[PDB]
């Protein structure tokens, strides 16, 4: 995504969530975070401490600082250390999350390395090896096999795009190395949309294999509604179709759902609920602005009425038709409130 | 050119299409700057050339939409007829 | 049957009786009717549609037995709210300046739509 | 520069398209209204047809034509005004009433020896009777068009909301009538003369629809233009991107020329 | 600075100016220490020296010291490395624009173009950051309407729209601060305006209790007072 | 005068009340007006 866009800001949202599953005794749910802060500023890296010790997560976290001072070499081989320190997390069965912030900076590094020992520099003067240095880097991130203990090292590295420019050569390269990307938009926002996801630009690989089977259920047709709402958007520019006009309605409701101000996660089991009802169109008739009291409002609604439900829900991980029937009710109610 | 740029205390763009279209010399008032501005132009000058700037600025846009060529809001073509002049 | 008609709306275009304020007087029509013309005057105007009788204020227009018995109405606006006093004080405000001020249409008709204000 | 030249020419490419794109969706929600305006006023018309035809509609000439203040309603500017200009080597001395700027720009090119009448104000208004009213007013004294054998009005018949065929039809005189017999299969006497009357009714209750027939295909013809334009530059796009994409690998090697030259001495 | 700062313990507000010539220099002697130049012949060590210049500027314990850095973007493509290798360092950039200069307003930046770190919902107060929204949304409401105003016509669009574009137009003309430096630039005076006074000038522009004040009486004048003021002032 | 031209401004003095449908007040105010012609010279517009 797009430089300075609180890039870190969209990391740091994932690291805090660990926390309560970090708290959760099963140490595939304790991912032992290792952030990997490369060229920034020791300001900078020490507003993120301090911001992880408000939120109580540094005993989870590791940083690993590779700061604007911190020499190439420290800058070049700062992934590599980080990734060892994964290892023995990852050897002891563990699972732990790695974000390499940003490789766009360790490419800078590398580029300062090469040009120093007078190595030809490779396309758009980064060095020629430069893939060949992000991908020993990045193979390393696997969940290994149940025979090598099922554990892993999850990883999700940052990338900067100078322009937007996903053709630029790193990111190109790196694009091609990796197993998804998510790819922030800059004009959502600068239109307040946090999160600013470019949902067409943003893919998963692995994808809906990885994903909670209450919230599979529940947002499949989410995609597709997406999907319409973005053919839709272009209607925006009036007399529309009725079909339309509805999508239109339904849609922007749901942009603001999944609207999350930044520094603040959100329970899985607080996540399907809000969704469902989405689904139902019981969001659609609550007025845009109102649909934030709604949520929160809705979510107390639902801990008060049915934390059982909740509960269930979540220790389930799963949506039965008792469940979506008993939610669809209990959206009808809150929805008359 | 970056550099001289940088160097020099005015820049003086000058744009050929528009010696093509007749204004010979033909400066690209747009880009031409003098970059600590005037202090150094004539007193009387001062006082009559003070909106000229600002019609040209409100000319550049209502060209924009003089070029799409369509039915011209009123304002706009009170800029228009007096920026053609 | 009737077809009483709008330009940008139509109010009967099987009306029963129609009674209409036409340059020939009044004029009634039930179904087949002698075939005629007659201007359709500012009117006040019932039309019925069985026996239940609706009244509409009108801007005048034409009206039209066709030889093939269909009374082409045609009329090109205009309700009970239009006689709701209001219009009586301004029109009498309204009448007394043309008055004072192609005129004697204008004060023909202030006139004449006093009187037609006052047929509803 | 290649680099710089191609993107700001295809910046004005993609501006335009996006304004015309913009144009042609507030084009479909404008046509809805002119579309419904037409049905209601097309079932009056129909029934004043029903009269002077039934009656027998046995009628230099008079020409009224109509296309809009507004440009942007694609080529029904000109496709009326080449079916007039056939109609003006049919008589090139027609009194021409020209309804709205449009259609006077090309009617005023095709005989300057007609122009006698234009209405001004008519392309942003939709079609409404106090126009009809006051245009029908000013006709009768000014241009004593009656007198003249045979009226006729040209208009756009909206054949589609794709599509614009440009239509004339005769206008009635009280001649018309007069002569025609079958006029008497309707009875008035004297105690209304209904061709001084029925004329100039008829006079607005043709041009109406005449006009709301018109204005729902120079809306369905805006909408049409304004959407082959977002194709036509959406395909210009495409060219100047390729060649974008070419410089910009052309800079990197013509850059990466000098890094090489460099290194190597 | 840093002596400053930390021997005399005192605060400061370092001043820099142009630190695109500084980019310039460190290219030259970067080529002419054999040390080949890098991306558009940007000394390779650019990253690590623009690394030692900033972390050296900061706030410690010592003391805290403002520093304001002039930077010259060439041919204003921040999308070069060496605009955009230091757009990452600072803290609050802030970006000026040729168009809103030539509009006349001083200053010259596009407001819509100028982003701090400082804008944090409760760290500016939610009042405050609830304001920004507000007047970010209304200028970009003009901007976004431009095109339309521009094309379709000003009236086509909504009587709402058409009142944020009117508020918009008196908003940006009430950024338009004269400057005290600008008495020799302009020969208007400065304006010195409290920050809880603009807080509520601009909140009250966006009530629309200021609506019944001409664009041009918000134009080259300062706060509520004085906009009041000169709405009198073009009155008489 | 035109027997619509009386209808019409039959129209416009029932408005003289105006407590009815939004068609008809758009129906009924017009800012239009028309360009006289003779001949291509142009005899001068005036308001219709």
């Amino acid at each position: 995504g797009d430089r300075q866009t609180g890039k870190t800001a969209v990391a740091l949202d994932t690291i805090l969530n660990q926390k309560r599953w970090n708290n959760g005794s099963d140490e595939s749910k304790k991912l032992y975070c290792v952030y990997v802060a490369v060229g920034q500023k020791r300001s900078t890296v020490a507003q993120l401490v301090q911001t992880l010790e408000q939120h109580d997560a540094m005993k989870y976290s590791i940083i690993v600082a590779a700061t604007a001072s911190e020499a190439a070499p420290l800058q070049y081989l700062a992934p590599f250390t980080a990734a060892s320190i994964g290892e023995w997390f990852r050897d002891n069965g563990k699972h732990a999350l790695i974000v390499y912030d940003d490789l766009s900076k360790q490419a800078v590094a590398y580029r300062q390395l090469s040009l120093l020992l007078r190595r030809p520099p490779g396309r758009e003067a980064y060095p020629g090896d430069v893939f060949y240095l992000h991908s020993r880097l990045l193979e390393r991130a696997a969940k290994l096999s149940e025979k090598e203990g099922s554990g892993s090292l999850t990883a999700l590295p940052v990338i900067e795009t100078q322009g937007g420019d996903v053709s630029a050569y790193i990111p190109t390269n790196v694009i091609s190395i990796t197993d998804g990307q998510i790819f922030l938009e800059a004009e959502l926002f600068y239109k307040g949309i946090r999160p600013a996801i470019n949902v067409g630009l943003s893919v998963s690989r692995v994808g809906s294999a990885a994903q909670v089977k209450a919230l599979k259920q529940v947002a499949g047709s989410l995609k597709l509604f997406l999907a319409q709402y973005r053919e839709v958007a272009a209607f925006a520019q009036s007399d529309l179709d009725a079909s339309t006009k509805q999508t239109l309605v339904r849609g922007e409701r749901l942009t603001q759902l999944l609207k999350q101000n930044q520094y603040s996660p959100l329970a899985t089991e607080e996540q399907v609920p809000l969704i469902y009802a989405g689904v139902n169109g019981h969001l659609d008739g609550i007025e845009l602005s109102r649909i934030g009291e709604f949520e929160s409002s809705f979510l107390s609604y639902l801990k008060s009425n049915h934390n059982e439900l909740l509960t269930e829900i979540r220790e389930k991980g799963e949506l039965s038709k008792e469940l979506l029937a008993s939610l669809k009710s209990a959206t009808e109610s809150f929805v008359a409130t | 050119p970056t550099n001289v740029i940088s160097i020099t205390d005015g820049q003086i763009f000058l744009e050929a299409e528009l010696f093509y279209k007749g204004i010979r010399p033909a400066i690209n008032v747009g880009l031409s700057v003098s970059r600590v501005g005037s202090a150094a132009q004539v007193k009387a000058l001062k006082q009559v050339a003070g909106s000229l700037k600002l019609f040209l600025a409100q000319y550049r846009e209502v060209a924009a939409f003089a070029q799409f060529g369509s039915d011209l809001d009123a304002s706009t073509k009170q800029t228009l007829v007096r920026g053609e002049r | 049957k009737l077809q009483f008609a709008l330009p940008h709306e139509t109010l009967y275009s099987e009306v029963t009786q129609v009674n209409l304020p036409a340059k020939s007087g009044r004029i009634g029509v039930l179904a087949n009717h002698v075939p005629t013309v007659e201007q359709l005057l500012p009117g006040v105007v019932e039309v019925m549609e069985g026996s239940n009788s609706k009244k509409f204020f009108i801007s005048g227009g034409f009206a039209t037995v066709q030889p093939d018995s269909q009374l082409c109405v045609t009329a090109i606006e205009a309700p009970l709210e239009s006689f709701s006093e209001n219009i009586k004080n301004l029109l009498a405000e309204a009448k007394k300046n043309v008055s004072s001020s192609r005129e004697a249409a204008e004060a023909a008709i202030q006139v004449e739509v006093l009187e037609n204000l006052q047929s509803v | 520069a290649t680099l710089k030249e191609v993107e700001m020419r295809l910046k004005s490419i993609k501006n335009i398209e996006k304004i015309t794109k913009t144009m042609k969706i507030v084009a479909s929600t404008r046509l809805s209204k002119a579309e419904k305006a037409k049905i209601s006023a097309k079932k009056m018309d129909e029934a004043e047809q029903l009269f002077y035809k039934n009656a027998e509609t046995k009628n230099k000439e008079l020409i009224v034509a109509i296309t809009s203040d507004k440009g942007l309603c694609g080529s029904i500017h000109s496709q009326l005004a080449k079916a007039v200009r056939r109609h003006l080597n049919d008589q090139p001395n027609a009194d021409i009433v020209t309804i709205g700027d449009k259609i006077k720009m090309q009617l005023l090119r095709t005989h300057p020896n007609n122009i006698k009448l234009s209405i001004n104000g008519i392309g942003k208004d939709a079609p409404t009777f106090q126009e009809s009213a006051l245009i029908a007013d000013k006709l009768l004294s000014v241009m004593k068009a009656g007198t003249y054998p045979k009226i006729s009005i040209f208009y756009n018949d909206p054949v589609s909301s794709l599509s614009f065929e440009p239509s004339e039809k005769p206008i009635f005189n009280a001649k018309t009538i007069e002569q025609s017999p079958s006029f008497g299969k309707f009875e008035i006497d004297t105690d209304a003369n209904v061709p001084r009357d029925l004329f100039e009714y008829t006079l607005a209750n043709q041009m109406l629809t005449a006009m709301a027939q018109g204005y729902a295909a120079e809306i369905s013809a805006r909408r049409n233009a304004m959407d082959n334009a977002s194709k036509n530059a959406g395909d210009m796009i495409n060219r100047y991107s390729i060649l974008y994409n070419r410089t910009r690998q052309a800079v990197i090697t013509n850059e990466l020329v000098d890094i090489i030259t460099g290194a190597s001495s | 600075a840093e002596y400053f700062r930390d021997e005399e313990g005192q605060d400061v507000l370092l001043f820099i100016d142009n630190i695109f010539r500084f980019t310039q220099a460190g290219s030259e002697v970067s080529a002419l220490l054999g040390r080949i130049p890098s991306a558009v012949g940007y000394q390779p060590t650019l990253a690590t020296d623009m690394g030692l210049l900033q972390e050296r500027i900061t706030t410690t314990k010592k003391g805290s010291v403002t520093s304001v850095q002039a930077v010259y973007v060439p041919a204003d493509d921040l999308t070069d490395p060496a605009p955009a290798t230091t757009f990452a360092h600072l803290d609050a950039t802030t970006v000026l624009s040729r168009g809103i200069s030539e509009l006349g307003i001083y200053p010259a930046v596009d407001p819509l173009d100028s982003k701090s770190r400082l804008l944090d919902a409760a760290v500016v107060g939610q009042e405050h950051y609830d304001v920004a929204s507000k007047v970010q949304e209304t200028l970009q409401t003009y901007k976004s309407l431009q095109d339309i105003i521009a094309i379709l016509g000003m009236d086509e669009l909504s009587e709402q729209d058409k009142l944020t574009v009117e508020r918009a137009r008196k908003i940006q003309r009430f950024l338009s601060q004269p400057f005290a430096v600008a008495e020799v630039f302009t020969g208007i005076p400065g304006k010195l305006v409290r920050l809880k006074d603009t807080v509520a000038s601009f909140k009250a522009v966006l009530e629309g209790k200021y609506d019944n004040i001409p664009e041009h009486a918000f134009y080259m004048v300062g706060g509520i007072e004085d906009v009041v003021a000169k709405a009198e002032k073009l009155a008489a | 005068i035109s027997y619509a031209a009386y209808l019409n401004v039959a129209a416009q003095a029932i408005r003289s009340t105006e407590l009815q449908t939004a068609s008809v007040l758009n129906r009924s105010q017009t800012d239009a007006f028309y360009t006289q012609y003779k001949n291509a010279s142009e005899p001068t517009p005036i308001t219709k």
